[PDB]
Protein backbone atom coordinates (compact mmCIF):
# COMPACT_ATOMS: atom_id res chain seq x y z
CA UNK A 1 0.00 0.00 0.00
CA UNK A 2 2.27 2.88 1.31
CA UNK A 3 2.54 2.18 4.81
CA UNK A 4 4.58 4.22 6.53
CA UNK A 5 8.13 4.98 5.82
CA UNK A 6 9.52 7.85 8.29
CA UNK A 7 11.24 10.47 7.03
CA UNK A 8 14.65 9.41 9.02
CA UNK A 9 14.94 5.80 7.48
CA UNK A 10 15.54 4.77 3.63
CA UNK A 11 12.91 2.13 3.73
CA UNK A 12 12.45 -1.01 1.37
CA UNK A 13 12.06 -1.74 -1.80
CA UNK A 14 9.39 -3.11 -4.06
CA UNK A 15 9.44 -5.41 -6.03
CA UNK A 16 7.74 -4.28 -9.18
CA UNK A 17 5.49 -6.78 -10.63
CA UNK A 18 4.52 -9.03 -13.39
CA UNK A 19 5.49 -12.79 -14.37
CA UNK A 20 2.56 -15.37 -15.34
CA UNK A 21 2.73 -18.02 -18.06
CA UNK A 22 1.18 -21.18 -19.89
CA UNK A 23 0.38 -23.29 -22.82
CA UNK A 24 -2.69 -24.79 -24.06
CA UNK A 25 -0.73 -26.51 -27.43
CA UNK A 26 -2.40 -29.50 -29.10
CA UNK A 27 -6.35 -29.67 -29.83
CA UNK A 28 -7.55 -32.51 -32.47
CA UNK A 29 -10.48 -34.47 -34.00
CA UNK A 30 -11.50 -36.29 -36.92
CA UNK A 31 -15.09 -38.17 -37.71
CA UNK A 32 -14.08 -40.57 -39.99
CA UNK A 33 -17.16 -42.39 -41.31
CA UNK A 34 -17.92 -44.97 -44.20
CA UNK A 35 -20.44 -44.66 -47.18
CA UNK A 36 -21.08 -48.61 -47.31
CA UNK A 37 -21.47 -49.15 -51.10
CA UNK A 38 -23.60 -52.23 -50.45
CA UNK A 39 -26.10 -50.38 -49.14
CA UNK A 40 -27.55 -48.62 -52.03
CA UNK A 41 -29.11 -51.73 -53.32
CA UNK A 42 -32.02 -51.76 -50.68
CA UNK A 43 -34.78 -48.79 -50.44
CA UNK A 44 -33.77 -46.14 -48.50
CA UNK A 45 -36.50 -44.73 -45.69
CA UNK A 46 -36.98 -42.35 -48.24
CA UNK A 47 -37.52 -42.14 -52.23
CA UNK A 48 -41.17 -43.48 -52.39
CA UNK A 49 -41.73 -46.87 -53.33
CA UNK B 1 24.32 -64.53 -80.85
CA UNK B 2 24.07 -64.04 -84.98
CA UNK B 3 21.29 -66.26 -85.82
CA UNK B 4 18.42 -63.42 -87.69
CA UNK B 5 16.09 -65.87 -87.63
CA UNK B 6 12.26 -64.36 -88.58
CA UNK B 7 9.15 -65.39 -87.25
CA UNK B 8 5.74 -66.38 -88.86
CA UNK B 9 2.33 -66.31 -87.64
CA UNK B 10 1.88 -68.13 -84.29
CA UNK B 11 -0.78 -70.50 -83.18
CA UNK B 12 -3.63 -69.56 -81.43
CA UNK B 13 -4.76 -73.25 -79.57
CA UNK B 14 -8.58 -72.58 -78.51
CA UNK B 15 -9.13 -75.53 -77.39
CA UNK B 16 -13.21 -75.76 -77.63
CA UNK B 17 -16.16 -73.35 -77.02
CA UNK B 18 -19.43 -73.10 -79.00
CA UNK B 19 -22.41 -71.80 -76.38
CA UNK B 20 -25.55 -72.10 -78.84
CA UNK B 21 -27.67 -71.59 -75.87
CA UNK B 22 -26.85 -67.78 -75.70
CA UNK B 23 -27.19 -67.61 -79.19
CA UNK B 24 -30.27 -69.28 -79.69
CA UNK B 25 -32.56 -69.02 -77.02
CA UNK B 26 -31.48 -66.62 -75.09
CA UNK B 27 -31.32 -63.76 -77.04
CA UNK B 28 -32.95 -61.14 -75.07
CA UNK B 29 -31.57 -59.32 -72.17
CA UNK B 30 -32.23 -57.02 -70.20
CA UNK B 31 -30.44 -54.70 -67.30
CA UNK B 32 -31.05 -54.94 -63.45
CA UNK B 33 -31.78 -51.60 -61.69
CA UNK B 34 -33.57 -53.14 -58.22
CA UNK B 35 -32.87 -55.89 -55.53
CA UNK B 36 -35.66 -58.17 -56.81
CA UNK B 37 -36.47 -60.19 -59.99
CA UNK B 38 -39.96 -60.33 -60.89
CA UNK B 39 -40.91 -62.92 -63.42
CA UNK B 40 -44.21 -63.97 -64.11
CA UNK B 41 -46.60 -65.84 -66.11
CA UNK B 42 -50.61 -65.73 -66.74
CA UNK B 43 -52.18 -69.32 -66.80
CA UNK B 44 -53.94 -69.24 -70.03
CA UNK B 45 -56.72 -71.33 -70.10
CA UNK B 46 -60.42 -70.56 -71.27
CA UNK B 47 -63.68 -72.22 -72.12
Amino acid sequence: MALYVSPIVSGEVIRSRGGSTSEFTPGYVKPKHEVNPQMTLRRLPDEDP
Amino acid sequence: MYTTAQLLAANEQKFKFDPLFLRLFFRESYPFTTEKVYLSQIPGLVN
